């Protein structure tokens, strides 16, 4: 018996609408589970798209307000990262949060989910992390990352610090200014703030992030199905797995 | 190593304008230091950051100007219905010259189209050869859209070929597959006309697009030039940072067909593998070479843990179309050794290129490492010859990037040495370094007789009765340089008798007039003429007061240059080579 973390990090572009509906009452699903495996497990929630920036993202006063007017369809404007939920015991506030969140920008391209686990492992105080308990980062996508100097094309060439930019609406401020972490600096960062990686994404993904975690220590893949119909058992297989290190 | 250190040339510019991003040389004539500052204020109307190349002279006490490529604002498309969009768009971000023709691009240009109100991210260029300036965007097309050129950058890396074609990178082609574009400069200039948006060109090299696998590839992330396939036509070779699943690759050209010939895929994920590139013959066999940035490469530490110190590939193209690659590893965690990598030239004059590898967050307080490579016939020195040091802290959103952009192969003090321009847009700043002199130094040293004879007691030991059995110890130094450099050299030699005796042996050998074993002298000498030379009388001990008659003698001669006032008109000192020991040593033996 061990105290758990869970920090939900989802992808919120358009192809991510169906894995929403396929959400709205995981929270009291997943801390029913939990019950039977520990008696202290608290999780949060957070979303992500990309940078908010030419060209990863288009730029006409009407595309930036409705980045789905070639749907046709009324999406949020894209943001980079939004830590909605801080890690707590209430199951249902994480259920209605869940239901209260909207899809942003219809993204077929690599996404900014590398600044979201960034700012996720490092901001203890705002996520919410315990000192001792397991430090559970879920990271939910069904597409690629960008990383490091991709934000070059955006005229970004200031590299990632490594330090908490939330500006008191708990969004990343800096999402415009700093580049995209680099698996170094992600690998940096995990490790000293104990928190273990996992990838919940789709099979086109799977093989990808399983290279990127064979360099992140404490990191593991999960292949999360098209609605995220699978999700509870990817968290609960991969918490049972990383609560087994054999490590050879 | 030959890179004077101690009192550079320092331009700055606006701050907060990245003065320093890029860099160049201008030699249409006196030459000058063309620097790119991609967020600056310029007088266009309504353009906001629009950016500037600026050209910098090194006669003259800093006094850099900026170069007006367009002084115009936002062409419009029709009445309240902008056509183009210049404001950010980092001109200056990328600054290449060829005699009397200077290239400058636009990467974050956006435009409107002529079909619809976007607002695409084409790039765009200014060329200016001569007189007349000329603006290129080969991207800036009807083949609009992501799926087409519309958010291609073009620009975004760019190069000059040695039969007059332009190379330019843009990376967002065909949903960031990228693309490589090739024109010709007079077709460029002959067909310009700024009525029309949307230029053909006849002559034109362009990678095409391929299949969806191929997406999210940013060909043309960085490019060079260099022949590889023995034709005399210059080939492209350019970075793909994200192909091949973020293992990264670079692809080979040809510049003719615009074929594929070579490839070179990374071996770590997201390294970014392909971020910079560079072609120069750096064995001395005319075969160019190609060097790999991967600056997030990570490598093994001394506990197995991997950490960044990011990694440049070494490729020496074989004559029979093969490649020896070798790899060199950073040595700072972080630093991103390979963000930028310039062929220099022959910054010594020995008859082998060298490159420069910048690490441009290593060193203390982060601001910014340099490291100078020397080639040789069998291929780059893996040991860096000279590291060059930021000096400029960062009180700026981002750190001082001392190197990360930097320029080398110009001779701009016509010294006689190729020399090096370093960008540091994080302070607003860009630093010449100038190649100091070298010198060739023939020394010479003769003992007399060679074989000693202990009962042979020629010369007395002045103020005593006591022979000695003597010897004479004549040393001759000569000197010479390929350069423009002084006439007097000044030396300062040092002799010492039995360096190599036992450790705590007795001194055996003394110098007569002195009864010390070491002597010091000073030489003026000029380069180019015979040898200068000074004959100095030693003795050995008496038999009795040592036991080791079989250990040789060694003289053991050690020369160096002054420095200090052998400065040249423009304050240039001279340096001694590093492959040369500067020390000679010569044995006599005993009876
Ligand atoms: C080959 O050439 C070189 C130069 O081209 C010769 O070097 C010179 O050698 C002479 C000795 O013959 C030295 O004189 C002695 O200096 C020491 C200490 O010197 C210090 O001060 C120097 C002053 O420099 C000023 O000017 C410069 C600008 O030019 C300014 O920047 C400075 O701030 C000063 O204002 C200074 O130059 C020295 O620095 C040197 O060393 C440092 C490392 O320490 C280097 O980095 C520097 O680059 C530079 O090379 C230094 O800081 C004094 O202490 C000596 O005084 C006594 O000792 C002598 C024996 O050593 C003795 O003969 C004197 O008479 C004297 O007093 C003695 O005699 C009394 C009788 O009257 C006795 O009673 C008494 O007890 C005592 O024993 C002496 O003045 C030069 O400084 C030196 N210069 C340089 C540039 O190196 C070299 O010798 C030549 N070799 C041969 C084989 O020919
Ligand atoms: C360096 O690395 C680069 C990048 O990897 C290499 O460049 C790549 O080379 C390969 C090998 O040639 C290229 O693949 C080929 O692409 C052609 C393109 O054909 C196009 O036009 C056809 C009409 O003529 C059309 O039919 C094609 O349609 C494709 O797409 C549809 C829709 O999905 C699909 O249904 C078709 O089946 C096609 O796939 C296409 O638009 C293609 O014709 C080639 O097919 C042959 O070869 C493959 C095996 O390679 C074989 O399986 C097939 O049966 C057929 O025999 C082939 O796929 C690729 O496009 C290049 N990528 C670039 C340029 O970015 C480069 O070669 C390397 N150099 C060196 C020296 O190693
Ligand atoms: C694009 O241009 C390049 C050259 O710029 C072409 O490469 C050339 O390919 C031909 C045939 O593949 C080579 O000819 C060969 O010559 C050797 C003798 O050296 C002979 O033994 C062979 O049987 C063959 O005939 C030619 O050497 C080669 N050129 C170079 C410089 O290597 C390439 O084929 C062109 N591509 C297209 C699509 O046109
Ligand atoms: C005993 O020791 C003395 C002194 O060390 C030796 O005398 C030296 O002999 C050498 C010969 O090798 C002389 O060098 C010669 O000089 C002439 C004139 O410059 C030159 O033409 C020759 O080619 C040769 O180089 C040297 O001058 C001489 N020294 C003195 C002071 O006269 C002597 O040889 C030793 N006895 C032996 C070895 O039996
Ligand atoms: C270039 O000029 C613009 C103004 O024309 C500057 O933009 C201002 O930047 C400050 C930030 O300190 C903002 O608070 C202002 O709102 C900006 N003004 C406008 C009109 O955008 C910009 O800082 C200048 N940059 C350089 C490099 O000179
Ligand atoms: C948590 O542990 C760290 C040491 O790893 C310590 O510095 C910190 O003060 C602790 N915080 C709490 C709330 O216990
Ligand atoms: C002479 O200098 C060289 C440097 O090239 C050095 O390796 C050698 O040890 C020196 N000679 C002696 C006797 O120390
Ligand atoms: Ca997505
Ligand atoms: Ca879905
Ligand atoms: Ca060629
Ligand atoms: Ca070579
Ligand atoms: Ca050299
Ligand atoms: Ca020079």
């Amino acid at each position: 018996d061990y105290p758990v973390d869970l920090y939900y990090l989802m992808d919120l572009s358009a192809s991510m609408d169906d894995d929403l509906n396929t959400i709205k009452e995981l929270g009291s699903r997943l801390s029913k589970e939990m019950s039977k495996l520990t008696s202290n497990f608290r999780l949060g929630f957070g979303s992500f798209v990309e940078k908010p920036v030419s060209p990863f993202v288009k730029t006409t006063p009407e595309e930036i307000a409705n980045p789905c007017s070639s749907i046709p369809y009324f999406c949020l404007p894209t943001f980079g990262f939004k830590h909605i939920l801080p890690l707590t015991n209430d199951a249902e506030r994480f259920n209605e949060i869940v239901k209260n969140q909207k899809i942003s920008a219809n993204i077929d391209t690599p996404e900014g989910g590398f600044d979201a686990i960034m700012q996720a492992a490092v901001c203890k105080e705002k996520i919410g992390w315990r000192n001792d308990s397991l430090h559970l980062l879920v990271f939910v996508s069904d597409a690629d990352s960008h990383f490091g100097m991709d934000s070059k094309l955006a005229g970004i060439v200031c590299p990632n610090d490594g330090l908490c930019h939330l500006d008191s609406k708990n969004e990343y401020s800096m999402s415009t200014v700093l580049e995209y972490p680099t698996i170094g600096q992600l690998i940096d960062k995990l490790v000293q703030n104990n928190v273990l990686l996992i990838f919940a994404v789709t099979q086109e993904q799977v093989h990808l992030y399983e290279n990127y975690a064979k360099l992140i220590p404490g990191a593991t893949v999960g292949l999360l199905q098209k609605d995220s119909g699978n999700i509870l058992q990817l968290i609960i297989s991969a918490y049972e797995e990383l609560r087994s290190e054999v490590e050879l | 190593f030959n890179l004077d250190v101690d009192s550079p040339a320092e331009y700055s510019g606006p701050e907060g304008s990245y003065f320093g991003f890029a860099v160049d040389f201008f030699v249409p004539s006196r030459m000058f230091l063309l620097v790119g500052a991609p967020k600056a204020n310029t007088t266009q109307p309504g353009i906001v950051e629009g950016g500037q190349v600026l050209k910098c002279d090194w006669s003259s006490t800093r006094r850099c100007q900026p170069i007006e490529f367009d002084a115009t604002g936002n062409r419009d498309y029709a009445k309240d219905d902008p056509l183009e969009f210049k404001s950010h768009q980092w001109f200056g971000a990328s600054v290449r010259s060829k005699q009397d023709k200077i290239l400058a691009c636009a990467p974050l240009y956006h435009w409107r189209t002529e079909m619809k109100q976007e607002r695409e991210p084409v790039g765009t260029c200014f060329l200016q050869d001569g007189t007349k300036t000329v603006e290129y965007a080969p991207c800036r097309s009807q083949d609009i859209d992501a799926d087409g050129q519309g958010f291609c950058q073009g620009g975004f890396s760019i190069d000059f070929t040695k039969a007059d074609r332009v190379l330019l990178g843009g990376p967002g082609s065909f949903y960031w597959q990228g693309q490589l574009i090739s024109d010709q400069v007079a077709e460029i200039v002959s067909k310009y006309d700024p009525n029309v948006y949307s230029i053909k060109y006849n002559n034109q090299l362009a990678t095409r697009t391929a299949q969806a696998i191929f997406d999210d590839s940013y060909l043309g992330y960085s490019v060079a030039v260099g022949d590889f396939n023995g034709d005399g036509i210059d080939d492209f070779v350019s970075g793909v940072p994200r192909a091949a699943r973020t293992l990264g690759m670079v692809y080979i050209y040809d510049g003719k067909n615009m074929s594929s010939l070579y490839n070179f895929t990374g071996e770590q994920m997201a390294a970014y593998f392909g971020f910079s590139v560079a072609a120069t013959d750096i064995n001395g066999d005319d075969y160019a070479d190609v060097f790999i940035g991967a600056p997030l490469f990570m490598d093994r530490g001394s506990d197995g843990k991997l950490q960044e110190v990011g990694q440049v590939s070494v490729s020496l193209q074989r004559a029979s179309g093969d490649f020896q690659t070798t790899k060199l590893n950073g040595f700072e965690v972080f630093a991103r050794f390979g963000s930028a990598i310039a062929p220099l030239g022959d910054l010594d004059q020995d008859g082998f290129n060298d490159i420069a590898i910048a690490a441009p967050y290593g060193g203390e307080d982060k601001k910014g490492i340099v490291y100078i490579f020397n080639g040789r016939s069998t291929g780059l020195n893996a040991v860096p010859s000279q590291i060059l040091e930021g000096q400029w802290a960062a009180r700026s959103g981002c750190p001082p990037s001392f190197g990360y952009s930097m320029k080398g192969a110009t001779d701009i003090d016509k010294n006689g040495y190729p020399d090096l321009i370093v960008g540091a847009f994080g302070v607003d700043r860009a630093i010449l370094y100038r190649a100091r002199p070298v010198i060739t130094v023939n020394a010479g040293l003769e003992v007399y007789p060679s074989i000693l004879n202990q009962d042979n007691k020629t010369c007395s030991l002045p103020g005593t009765a006591l022979k000695v059995s003597c010897f004479n110890v004549r040393f001759c130094l000569k000197a010479d340089g390929k350069g423009v450099l002084p006439r007097k050299l000044n030396f300062q030699v040092e002799l010492l008798l039995d360096k190599l005796k036992q450790k705590g042996a007795i001194r055996r050998a003394l110098f007569l007039y002195s009864r010390s074993p070491s002597h010091s002298k000073n030489m003026t000498i000029s380069r180019g003429g015979l040898m200068q030379c000074e004959e100095l009388i030693a003795y050995l001990r008496d038999e009795s007061e040592f036991r080791d008659k079989l250990t040789p003698i060694t003289i053991f001669m050690e020369y160096r240059l002054d420095y200090r006032t052998a400065a040249d008109t423009t304050g240039l000192q001279p340096i001694l080579n590093q492959f040369t020991p500067a020390n000679i040593s010569r044995q006599a033996h005993i009876l």
